[PDB]
């Protein structure tokens, strides 16, 4: 099966703190609005980082 | 993984949605990462006694928000359109 | 503090990091705050005082005593004394009158010689012309004036061989 | 101008700055870049081709971009005279050439006739202008009204002297009897806010 | 300060006017380094005294 | 200190670089210096300091949307802390710096001596006319002026006395008008906003192009020195200050472009002042 991540997957990228300020960054992320598989078990792969969740 | 560093992030939050995931804005904050060292290439889930996800992540450029807190509530996915 | 190596005044502040954030950082990406990792306390950064330095002279021809202005730096911590907008003066006395600005300070402040005074820079002469709805003035004489003005067209045809 | 310093600062700044530039210029020419030393001859005497091109390179690098400032610079500031001799070309035009209107343009004051003089690389006007003195003030009217009809000056403006009313020019006082030969008639005295008999 | 006037203009003279002179820093008294607690000492004790 | 700060190594490797650190300044104060002639060339005009009657019978005419508010501390005409509040620093205690050696100059004339100058012109031109252009101010009524002023373009005197009443109202409404459009219009400004902004711009860039690599192994000067040995660390230095330097010259040139446009559009404005406001 299949299901959308409309904005899903945003994770601080550095230890940093910035106030008010919009910042900008080159690094390994789910795109917006991607297909995500539904799951009730088999082993899948690992391209270079995968993104997990679980009601 | 980040040559020889095993990095792990997360969240909670409650919902009502009973489908799939629902919409809203989700910041991962990080947990402490582990400098492993060795490759991984699979992988696979413990269960115990069924309602989860599974994507894979792409390099890509993004613009953040930070408010005056230091939180993240925004964002934008930069090839998105 | 970890491997953040700088040099700066610090301080403790209201910021409020979140609990794995290490260091903020500023707008223009220089460093703005640190969290101290033993009482995790956080700190702010600000970069020790530094400026330039300005001579004010009157000219040897005149006289060989100058005044010296640090520019934006606070006269408390300079290693007559006269605080301005501009910067700290030493040497210059302040005095309340106003005078046609000799040599521009900042702000307003202009010095000159006379043991160098520093003043507040006078516009020009006030005067309210006697305006009403009823009365005009007119001039009974003329005078011829000559004025002259300088422009420069042109200036010294330099070339250089490259090679 | 004889007597007073600095009367012809502006053509000693454009001086100055044109001489400064190329003594700058000059002066780089001293400085190694990192190089072995600063005269291609000690360089050539001392090493090998091979190892001699990489000192070269550096100083000539090096020296390249100096040059290259100063040809930058220089060209700002040649437009920046390019446009001081526009200007001045165009006060000559009008100023020395006929009698400029628009004021202030060419001296304090009333414009009469001007005069070019040269110097070295630029030129000197002198510009004659008419200043007035000695003012005295009076009272006005806008109008007088007289048999019921409201005259107004065709050319100058009224006054009086305390006792008289009398026509005068604008820039200079003349007074003259008021007649209908000198102001002209536009209806009656209702309209006319300040006006007076006479 | 004239006298370095004089050196930075390069010029026994010096007209009347204001000029800049090379700037100054408040220099730091001492270093200050920070690292985090000790802890988890490596367990060099049973290989020398078991 | 911009190219590289507290480092000995690194200044003394720059020292033998050339007289560049010189012609850098010398340009920038130049440009500082030109800044405060043109707000001199286009303000400091009059010579004496009018100031507008305490009674206010301008022939029914009402200019206290633009002449300077009493009560105001700044004593700035209404319309002008309009302008100041919509544009987007010393400002409460002196705080104009950075941790890199940028630093910013207050200009000669304060905000203050500026709506003095500009309070002294509306004077002037209120009660005199164009005469304190030219020599001595000459007072004249208001209505008297304007009647000359019609009189310039060529209708005769008539045509305002008798219209007089509702040319003071089509004044006033249009008077009111720009307060309106000032005020409700977002791009009004934008001839001096873009010129902060590109200012802020260029600044920006040059701070943030100190984290640039250039080639080098690293950004900072103490973490190469820490990192590596003299002779390695001092090639890996030099390629630092090459980069650093040529992005101080790229910022230094496109000032002095930037400041001759400025320049332009300065004495395009002495110009308006000197024919428009001081005459006709
Ligand atoms: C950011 O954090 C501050 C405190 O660190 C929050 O400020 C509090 O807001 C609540 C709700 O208005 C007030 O009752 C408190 O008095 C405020 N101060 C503190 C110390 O709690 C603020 O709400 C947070 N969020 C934002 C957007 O600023
Ligand atoms: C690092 O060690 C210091 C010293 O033991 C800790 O400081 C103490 O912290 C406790 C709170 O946990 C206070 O009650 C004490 O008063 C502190 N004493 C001193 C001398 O600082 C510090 O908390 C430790 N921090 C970490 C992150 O381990
Ligand atoms: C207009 O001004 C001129 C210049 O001041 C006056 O001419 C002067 O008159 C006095 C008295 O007769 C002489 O002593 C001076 O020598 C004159 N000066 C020159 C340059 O010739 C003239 O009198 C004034 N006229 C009026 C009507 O006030
Ligand atoms: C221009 O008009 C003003 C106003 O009337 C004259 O100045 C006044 O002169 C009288 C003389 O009796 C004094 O009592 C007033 O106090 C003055 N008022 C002011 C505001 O100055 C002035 O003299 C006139 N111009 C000339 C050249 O005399
Ligand atoms: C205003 O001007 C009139 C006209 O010149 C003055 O009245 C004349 O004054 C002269 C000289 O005193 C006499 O010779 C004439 O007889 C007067 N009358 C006329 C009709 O010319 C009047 O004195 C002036 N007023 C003031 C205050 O100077
Ligand atoms: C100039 O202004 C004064 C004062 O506002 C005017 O004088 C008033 O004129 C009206 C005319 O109806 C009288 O009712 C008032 O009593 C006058 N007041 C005073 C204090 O004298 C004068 O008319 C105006 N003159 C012009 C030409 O506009
Ligand atoms: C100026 O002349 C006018 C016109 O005569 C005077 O205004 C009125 O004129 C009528 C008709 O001539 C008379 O019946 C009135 O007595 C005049 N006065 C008034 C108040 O109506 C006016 O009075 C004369 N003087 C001035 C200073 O305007
Ligand atoms: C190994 O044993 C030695 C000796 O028993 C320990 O060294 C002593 O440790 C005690 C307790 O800390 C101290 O009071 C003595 O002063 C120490 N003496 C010497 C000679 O070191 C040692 O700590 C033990 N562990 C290791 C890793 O050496
Ligand atoms: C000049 O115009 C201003 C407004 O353009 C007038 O000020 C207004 O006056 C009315 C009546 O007193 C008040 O209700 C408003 O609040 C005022 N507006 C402001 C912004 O203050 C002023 O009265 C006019 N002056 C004259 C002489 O007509
Ligand atoms: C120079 O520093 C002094 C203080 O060190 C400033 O004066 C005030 O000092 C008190 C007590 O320290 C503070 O509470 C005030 O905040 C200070 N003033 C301000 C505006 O912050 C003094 O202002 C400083 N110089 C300048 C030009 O601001
Ligand atoms: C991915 O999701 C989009 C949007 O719902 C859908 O059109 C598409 O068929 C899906 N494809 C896969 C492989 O899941
Ligand atoms: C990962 O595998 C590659 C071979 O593809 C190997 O060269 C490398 O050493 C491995 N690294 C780790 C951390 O396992
Ligand atoms: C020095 O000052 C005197 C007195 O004002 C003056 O005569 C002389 O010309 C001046 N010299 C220079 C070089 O300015
Ligand atoms: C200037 O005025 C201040 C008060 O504002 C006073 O304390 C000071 O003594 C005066 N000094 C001079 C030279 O007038």
């Amino acid at each position: 099966a299949y299901t959308n991540s409309f904005t899903r997957g945003v994770y601080y990228p550095d230890k940093v703190f910035r106030s008010s300020v919009l910042h900008s960054t080159q690094d390994l992320f789910l795109p917006f609005f991607s297909n995500v598989t539904w799951f009730h078990n088999p082993v899948l792969p690992f391209n270079d980082g995968v993104y997990f969740a679980s009601t | 993984n980040i040559d020889g560093y095993f990095k792990i992030y997360s969240k909670h939050t409650p919902i009502n949605l009973v489908r799939d995931l629902p919409q809203g804005f989700s910041a991962l904050e990080p947990l402490v990462d582990l400098p492993i060292g060795i490759n991984i290439t699979r992988f696979q889930t413990l269960l115990a006694l069924a309602a989860y996800y599974v994507g894979y992540l792409q390099p890509r450029t993004f613009l953040l928000k930070y408010n005056e807190n230091g939180t993240i509530t925004d964002a934008v996915d930069c090839a998105l359109d | 503090f970890n491997g953040l190596t700088g040099t700066g005044v610090l301080t403790e502040s209201n910021k409020k990091f979140l609990p794995f954030q290490q260091f903020g950082r500023d707008i223009d990406d220089t460093t703005d705050a640190v969290r101290d990792p033993q009482t995790l306390e956080i700190l702010d950064i600000t970069p020790c005082s530094f400026g330039g330095v300005s001579v004010i002279t009157p000219g040897t021809n005149t006289s060989n005593q100058v005044a010296v202005l640090y520019q934006g730096v606070n006269c408390t911590e300079v290693p007559n004394v006269f605080q301005t907008r501009a910067g700290c003066l030493i040497g210059a006395e302040h005095v309340n009158n106003s005078y046609e600005c000799d040599i521009p300070i900042g702000a307003g402040i202009c010095a000159s010689y006379q043991s160098i005074i520093a003043y507040t820079m006078s516009l020009g002469a006030e005067n309210s012309v006697a305006y009403s709805n009823n009365s005009i003035a007119i001039p009974i004489n003329f005078t011829i004036s000559v004025t002259t003005e300088i422009l420069p067209v042109s200036m010294t045809k330099t070339s250089v061989d490259c090679t | 101008l004889s007597s007073t310093a600095s009367a012809l600062g502006k053509l000693q700044d454009v001086v100055n700055q044109n001489a400064q530039a190329l003594n700058t210029l000059v002066k780089q020419l001293s400085s190694n870049f990192g190089a072995i030393s600063s005269v291609l001859n000690d360089i050539l005497a001392r090493l090998d081709p091979p190892e001699a091109e990489v000192q070269i390179d550096r100083l000539i690098t090096g020296r390249l971009q100096s040059l290259q400032t100063y040809v930058t610079q220089q060209l700002i500031r040649a437009a920046e005279i390019r446009a001081s001799a526009n200007l001045a070309a165009t006060k000559m035009s009008e100023c020395v050439l006929g009698q400029s209107k628009r004021v202030d343009f060419c001296g304090k004051g009333y414009h009469l006739m001007s005069f070019p003089q040269s110097a070295p690389h630029g030129v000197v006007f002198l510009h004659v202008t008419y200043v007035p003195a000695q003012e005295k003030n009076f009272t006005t009217a806008p109008a007088i009204c007289h048999d019921g009809k409201a005259h107004f000056p065709r050319e100058g403006v009224f006054v009086s002297n305390g006792t008289h009313w009398f026509v005068t020019q604008r820039n200079f006082y003349e007074p003259q009897i008021i007649t209908t030969h000198n102001t002209f008639v536009s209806g009656n005295c209702d309209v006319v806010i300040g006006i007076v008999n006479n | 300060p004239l006298s370095e006037t004089k050196c930075t203009l390069k010029s026994f003279t010096v007209e009347k006017g204001i000029y800049q002179t090379s700037n100054f820093r408040v220099q730091p008294t001492e270093s200050i380094v920070r690292f985090p607690n000790i802890t988890n000492l490596c367990p060099f004790g049973e290989v020398f005294n078991a | 200190m911009y190219i590289c700060g507290d480092s000995t190594e690194c200044s003394n490797l720059l020292l033998q670089y050339g007289s560049f650190c010189t012609q850098l300044n010398r340009a920038l104060t130049g440009i500082a210096v030109e800044q405060d002639k043109n707000t001199q060339e286009v303000f400091a005009q009059v010579k004496q300091i009018y100031k507008t009657p305490p009674i206010k019978d301008f022939g029914g005419f009402n200019f206290s949307q633009i002449l300077p508010d009493p009560s105001k501390p700044s004593k700035r005409s209404f319309i002008e802390d309009l302008l100041f509040n919509k544009v987007t620093a010393a400002r409460d205690l002196i705080c104009a710096q950075k941790f890199n050696g940028l630093t910013v100059l207050p200009p000669l004339l304060t905000d203050e001596m500026i709506a003095q100058y500009t309070s002294a012109l509306l004077a002037g031109t209120i009660t005199s006319g164009w005469t304190f252009g030219a020599g001595a101010a000459l007072q004249i009524p208001f209505a008297m002026q304007m009647a000359y002023r019609f009189n310039g373009i060529g209708v005769t005197q008539n045509v305002l006395y008798e219209n007089q009443k509702l040319i003071a109202n089509q004044f006033n409404s249009a008077i009111g008008k720009i307060q309106d459009s000032l005020s409700s219009t977002a791009s009004a400004l934008g001839k001096l906003q873009d010129v902060v902004n590109q200012n802020a711009q260029a600044l920006n860039t040059l701070v943030k192009q100190l984290s640039s690599n250039f080639g080098a192994i690293s950004s900072v000067l103490n973490d190469i020195l820490a990192r590596l040995d003299p002779p390695e660390a001092e090639v890996q230095i030099d390629r630092l200050i090459t980069g650093r330097l040529q992005s101080l010259q790229t910022y230094v040139t496109q000032q002095l472009i930037r400041a001759a446009e400025i320049r332009a559009s300065a004495n395009l404005a002495a110009t308006k002042m000197s024919e428009c406001v001081l005459g006709q």
